[PDB]
RNA sequence: AGCUAAAUAUUGGCGAGAGACCGAUAGCGAACAAGUAGAGUGAUCGAAAGAUGAAAAGAACUUUGAAAAGAGAGUUAAAUAGUACGUGAAAUUGCUGAAAGGGAAGCAUUGGAAAUCAG
RNA sequence: UUUCAAUGGCCCGUCUUGAAACACGGACCAAGGAGUCUAGCAUCUAUGCGAGUGUUUGGGUGAUGAAAACCCAUCCGCGAA
RNA sequence: UUGAGAAGCUCAGACGAGUAGGCAGGCGUGGAGGUUUGUGACGAAGCCUUGGGCGUGAGCCUGGGUCGAACAGCCUCUAGU
RNA sequence: AAAACUUUCAGCAACGGAUCUCUUGGCUCUCGCAUCGAUGAAGAACGCAGCGAAAUGCGAUACGUAAUGUGAAUUG
């Protein structure tokens, strides 16, 4: 249960709170879990998902299907990965986007912000 | 003792049939000018107390067995030492899985069930 | 629901929302040192002086005072 | 004790009881008749008997007063023997100097009992129809997919 | 859109409708109940005399302010009209239906109209009555008793 | 849009403007063997 | 009446008991305690102590062991100082009343206790309290 | 409440009589759809309602000190009827004793690993496990007022030093810690049952007797209150009634349901 | 002649946490373009209006039509979800089927016939 | 269930009067829609205590929702003349 | 003889219009605490139905259809019932 | 006396938008804090985006500039 009275439990501002959030507060929002790999490599269980990651669509009918991230939709909190597309009636394909919670990062697009960050939750590199 | 029915139409609302915001469920008229409060001739009849069936066979069924609303299969086994009183009855709330096993249970322990054969088919 | 309120509620600048408020959060000691060192942050006021042996008040009390044994 | 454990659950509320159109039922794992009562309550009545099913084996069940107080030792179990005068036997040597009609319930249900598993077994050695369950789901779909694949199948300019 | 009658299937039917159609709901109604089951080409010569004065539409239940015509002889009544722009919208959806009909490969020979309904449209103070029209052309143990049967057995046996 | 009179508005003048446009190119245009109409037994695996 | 306005489940076990007692013997007394048992608060005024020693040793005195029963509650009275020995069945007894009467004297009772000691309500006063509010 | 001006801030006065019109006030103005529609009434859209709620309505309830720590009382003794426990719908099957008694280490757990264990160990653990195969989603408007979901109660664990043990037990399902001093009937006779199962610790029972006192001796931490007395010494009237002193008095049993 | 903290008030201001409250004719007039559209010379007055789907995958293509649309087709778990979009009551309307009908009808009682249920 | 036959069956509410009839309301359906909250007084019943009785102005206290529960110093209200 | 939900069981007799008024017991709805090892995408709620059943009645249960996400019995609490 | 018409019942289709479920809203309570303006406020008007009408934001540096934080978007 929660004691502090700095957070609320109501439902009606939780999900204002969600859906009312902004971009930078959406990326932390769009997280993914780590591999178990690459969680006993870097000691970390979750990271947000940023663009050209490698992942698997864990969950949905997807499921099974890998790839790169050529789209983190924050606006509507969806992953556009290549290949994992939709073939319209017309022929054109249309991306699906899965929910950042139901892939798994296989592998990172390691920068020096990512490594920074990793070491500040707790991580090694 | 045989099921005896003291009557086996409804008591029908006062002009609920020429009106539809007048429902069927009966009501009793408050008029004082009421010609079938006041029991005229040829007026449709009022519920009284002289309607009651007998006592002993009061909410039994025509096979003489009452209705008991059954969920799920422990509801079942309570009707093992009344099932020649007692007939399972499987709330429409029960889904199919359920039903099977619900009415599986009943078949074992004797028991009589009103809606056996429903999404069990 | 106010015009000053809904003049916000439709705006895309975001509340000023503060987190200030934790109840039963008493108030640390500054001024003594010796006090502050031996203070219990559970406690009340008045467990703490009478624990560190020290006065609450010098006057009667207004109310019934708790009996733990 | 027991004359207001009755008061209390046979007139307040328990968690036992399914309120009937003109019975009410003890879902009490013990209550012998299925009905609770004064004579038939587990929880009103301290000195109790009952048989109830154990993996195709019929028990006897005994509590008291003396151990009322530890729920875990508070029931005892014997078992009951597939002859049925030798069931009786047990009953009434167990049950010997309790009320007579306490035991005339445990003889009822034992009977009871016993046809149960007899039509148990016999039902077990019959064969009857599996009974499916309906989807709603895929009823309403499969109609739908039908609907569709005769108005597309050109029945009558395949025929000609 | 499923329609209000059985027919209109792939076996011998077409179906043609539309709706929120400008018309006059009362009018279409009528010239529905006219060339209800008549032949496809038989409704398509009906409806060119409607509107060249050759034969008339009768007005069996919405008759209220028609005058008597001795066109109307034909259907056993004398109150009828000539609606035109109705016959403009059944003559359209008849040629719509034929040509669904042609598509599949019926039959045009052996065409009538097997249903065709009127319904109101939302009303469109002068809230018209628009209209909603769907055309379907298509093509053209007991026992005995003891008794019973030991009579029936000794008869069958004199016989 | 949010407001469902709005999004009706919006979806109706989108709805004209669409099929204006489709018979702009269709009326334009006027192929029968490259654009055959694909069914689910054409679909069929 | 015939049932008491009380939903007290020991008041109703006591009515349980004495209709039985009431039905099943010959004792007009054992037919008063129902009747008052069915008997409203209003209807069943306190007895205070003092009165019972007073009604115990009047006139001819003559209490001797007799028990002193009252369907009500008995109450203290602080202005004798001296308690004299009492038995007494009643309803209720208060705080005061029953340590005055246990310290300086005899028994209470219940008058569940009294149905096991005169079944039939033999050497017992029946005593109420003055009706006058 | 509702709010005081909700159904007044529009501007309407009845157009009067004898226009076959009922006279309930009509908004006036024109150009919009709400003019000539009627207002201020019970009966009327975006009207006022029949008298309108007020927060001054009777909220709380006055109990006599005394009758609280009656039904206090009460709950406490209920808790010790191991028949009571069952009614109330407690699976203490398999509990060694009532009233279940842990001793005084208990106190000091930092683990829920280790209250989890203990609840194993004396099978109170059953009761949870009730608890947790429970949780519904709340049925109605409740859920949409942070009443979102529902369970059976647990076990009671009251202690009378937190060293540990309140946190330790907290997070399982359905598990109300509390110290004894301050005994809560919303938590012993839960929705106006009798019978909760409680499991008190060495230190919590001994001062039981501090808390309550008896029925001659006075509480030591309630001053002046004495444990209450009852209507009847035996609560066993069959046996009384089948005892030897009213069996031997009572006149000739008449005969049971006779025969017509 | 003068000043003065704290305990006290607070339908507003900047925030926060709750509710045995209301649930789209309710709750603020306003859950959505809401003091908006609209009305009045003006002071003022002042609404109606929430829900496709998990995803727009929002129906390519062919055909008819001047077009709007229709019909095959397609997407979908589902179009008994096609934006006139969740569920879809009644009033009311058209259609088909069955039956009745010589200046009312509804209803009650008893049965017959036809249909349909337990069986 | 529909329908037929025989038999019976005056339109509901409101109001007026000894009583009717007038007269007023009623095109139809859905949703809404009227003895409520509070202060005082009185009766009766229940509950607690009882020559007493009333914790909640306030204080203490409450780690797990702390607006709860729990505890009560001095007064005061009513009663006991 | 098992027939002690003592609030239960059983036997017997008489009686049955009813305005004002008085008294009693029940049906239903929103929400709250408790409980039912409660029901539910293998279909909750709702709706529809010349399906069935129960109650003197208020009402309740159920089959079939439609439907797509929650709901109910029991004991008490509460009311914008 | 068949049809039409009228009515009744059932089915289907309309018309309508009740019901049910929901809900970034309202309402009520409690808690913390004290901050408009001649250094031009509140309010009004007009403007500004690659493609914009409302609402939002902003003011010719015009759906923003600097600075700091986050760390790779925006999205029709």
């Amino acid at each position: 249960m929660k004691f502090s009275r700095d957070v609320t439990s109501s439902r009606r501002k939780q999900r204002k709170a969600h859906f009312g959030a902004p971009s930078s507060v959406r990326r932390v929002l769009m997280s993914a879990p780590l591999s178990k790999e690459l969680r006993e490599q870097y000691k970390i269980r979750s990271l947000p998902v940023r663009r050209d990651d490698q992942i698997t669509v864990i969950r949905g009918s997807n499921k099974g299907r890998e790839g790169k991230i050529t789209s983190v939709y924050r606006k509507k909190f969806l992953l556009l990965i290549e290949r994992v597309t939709r073939e319209k009636a017309n022929g054109a394909s249309a991306p699906v986007g899965i929910d950042a919670s139901k892939v798994v990062i296989t592998k990172l697009h390691l920068d020096k912000d990512r490594k920074d960050l990793i070491v500040r939750k707790g991580g090694k590199v | 003792v045989n099921i005896i029915k003291k009557r086996t139409k409804p008591f029908k609302r006062h002009q609920s049939d020429r009106f539809k915001r007048v429902g069927e469920s009966w009501r009793k008229p408050r008029g004082i000018d009421s010609c079938v409060r006041r029991r005229f001739r040829g007026t449709i009849s009022m519920p009284k107390i002289g309607y009651g069936n007998n006592k002993k066979t009061r909410y039994c069924m025509p096979n003489g067995l009452k209705a008991f609303l059954v969920r799920n299969v422990s509801d079942v086994e309570l009707l093992l030492m009344h099932n020649k009183t007692y007939a399972a009855e499987i709330a429409g709330n029960v889904s199919a899985r359920k039903r099977v096993e619900i009415v599986e249970k009943a078949r074992a322990l004797g028991v009589k069930v009103t809606n056996a054969g429903a999404k069990v088919r | 629901a106010n015009p000053r309120q809904r003049n916000k509620q439709r705006s895309g600048k975001p509340r000023l929302t503060r987190r200030n408020a934790n109840k039963k959060a008493k108030a640390k000691i500054y001024g003594n040192f010796v006090i502050q060192q031996n203070w219990d942050k559970h406690a009340t006021l008045r467990q703490n002086y009478a624990r560190l042996g020290l006065l609450a008040t010098p006057n009667y009390v207004t109310g019934g005072v708790e009996k733990l044994y | 004790q027991d004359e207001v454990i009755w008061q209390v659950v046979g007139h307040e509320f328990c968690s036992y009881r399914i309120k009937g159109e003109a019975q009410n039922f003890c879902r009490n794992e013990y209550n012998v008749t299925g009905l609770c009562n004064r004579q038939s309550c587990p929880l009103a009545n301290s000195r109790y008997a009952t048989v109830r099913e154990d993996n195709g084996k019929l028990y006897l069940y005994m509590k008291t007063i003396e151990r009322a107080h530890f729920p875990s030792k508070l029931w005892q179990r014997i078992k009951l023997s597939k002859n049925y005068a030798k069931a009786l036997e047990q009953i009434d040597q167990q049950l010997l100097y309790w009320p007579g009609r306490q035991i005339h319930r445990c003889k009822q249900r034992l009977t009871r009992l016993t046809q149960y598993l007899l039509k148990a077994r016999r039902l077990a050695l019959k064969h009857q129809p599996a009974l499916i369950p309906i989807k709603p789901k895929q009823a309403h779909r499969e109609a739908s997919r039908e609907r569709k694949a005769l108005i597309a199948a050109k029945l009558e300019k395949n025929i000609e | 859109v499923r329609y209000s009658a059985s027919p209109a299937l792939e076996t011998k039917c077409a179906k043609a409708r539309g709706a929120y159609l400008r018309t006059h709901f009362k009018n279409s109604r009528e010239v529905a109940f006219t060339i209800n089951g008549m032949s496809l080409k038989k409704a398509f010569i009906f409806l060119d005399n409607v509107k060249e004065h050759k034969q008339a539409v009768p007005f069996r239940r919405f008759n209220g302010g028609v005058g008597r015509t001795a066109q109307g002889k034909e259907f056993g009544v004398t109150q009828a009209r000539w609606p035109v722009k109705s016959v403009k919208f059944f003559y359209d959806l008849l040629k719509n239906a034929e040509a669904n009909a042609e598509a599949k490969g019926l039959d045009m020979d052996k065409l009538i109209i097997k249903h065709v309904q009127v319904n109101a449209a939302p009303k469109q103070a002068y809230l018209s009555s628009p209209s909603h029209i769907e055309i379907i052309v298509a093509e053209e143990v007991s026992r005995v008793s003891l008794k019973q049967g030991a009579k029936a057995r000794n008869l069958a046996a004199r016989k | 849009i949010k407001n469902k009179i709005v999004r009706q508005q919006q979806y109706m003048k989108a709805l004209h403007q669409k099929n204006k446009d489709k018979l702009e190119r269709r009326k334009e245009r006027a192929r029968l063997s490259e654009n055959i109409p694909a069914t689910i037994e054409s679909k069929r695996v | 009446r015939s049932k008491p306005a009380s939903e007290n489940v020991y008041l109703k076990l006591l009515v349980k008991l004495y209709r039985f007692l009431a039905r099943r013997t010959d004792s007009r007394f054992n037919k008063a305690i129902l009747k008052r048992l069915f008997q409203s608060k209003t209807n069943r005024p306190p007895i205070s102590i003092s009165k019972i020693a007073a009604l115990t040793s009047r006139k001819s005195a003559s209490s001797q062991n007799k028990t002193t029963v009252v369907v009500g509650t008995v109450t203290d009275d602080e202005r004798m100082l001296t308690v004299p020995k009492l038995s007494i069945a009643a309803l209720r007894f208060t705080k005061s009343a029953r340590a005055r009467i246990l310290k300086a004297g005899g028994e209470v009772l219940t008058l569940d206790q009294l149905a096991l000691r005169a079944p039939t309500g033999s050497n017992t006063v029946l005593v109420r309290g003055k009706k006058h509010a | 409440a509702v709010s005081e001006k909700a159904g007044h801030q529009t501007s309407a006065e009845s157009w009067g009589t004898g226009r076959a019109l009922a006279r309930i006030p009509r908004v006036g103005g024109g150009g919009t759809h709400r003019s000539g529609q009627a207002a201020f009434g019970n009966m009327c859209r975006s009207g006022r309602m029949f008298a309108p709620t007020k927060t001054w309505r009777k909220w709380h309830v006055k109990v006599n000190q005394n009758e609280k720590r009656y039904a206090i009382a009460s709950a406490v003794a209920a808790s010790g009827v191991p028949s009571l426990l069952l009614a109330r719908g407690h699976r203490i099957e398999e509990i060694p004793e009532v009233p279940l008694v842990v001793d005084d280490a208990v106190q000091s757990f930092q683990k829920t690993k280790e209250a989890v264990a203990l609840l194993k160990e004396i099978k109170a653990y059953r009761d949870v496990i009730k608890v947790a195969n429970s949780r519904k989603l709340r049925a109605g408007k409740g859920k949409l007022r942070n009443r979102r979901h529902v369970q059976r109660r647990g076990p009671l664990v009251v202690f009378n030093e937190d060293t540990g043990i309140v946190k330790a037990f907290r997070n399982i399902p359905g598990v109300e810690i509390v110290n004894v001093r301050r005994l809560n009937l919303l938590q012993l006779a839960p929705g106006g049952h009798l019978g909760r199962f409680v499991i008190w610790t060495k230190s919590a029972f001994g001062l039981l007797d501090s808390v309550f006192g008896s029925t001659t001796e006075v509480a030591q931490l309630k001053k002046n209150y004495f444990l209450p007395e009852n209507i009847i010494s035996n609560a066993d009237v069959t046996r009384l009634i089948n005892s030897d002193e009213i069996q031997s008095i009572v006149k000739a049993a008449g005969p049971s349901r006779v025969k017509r």
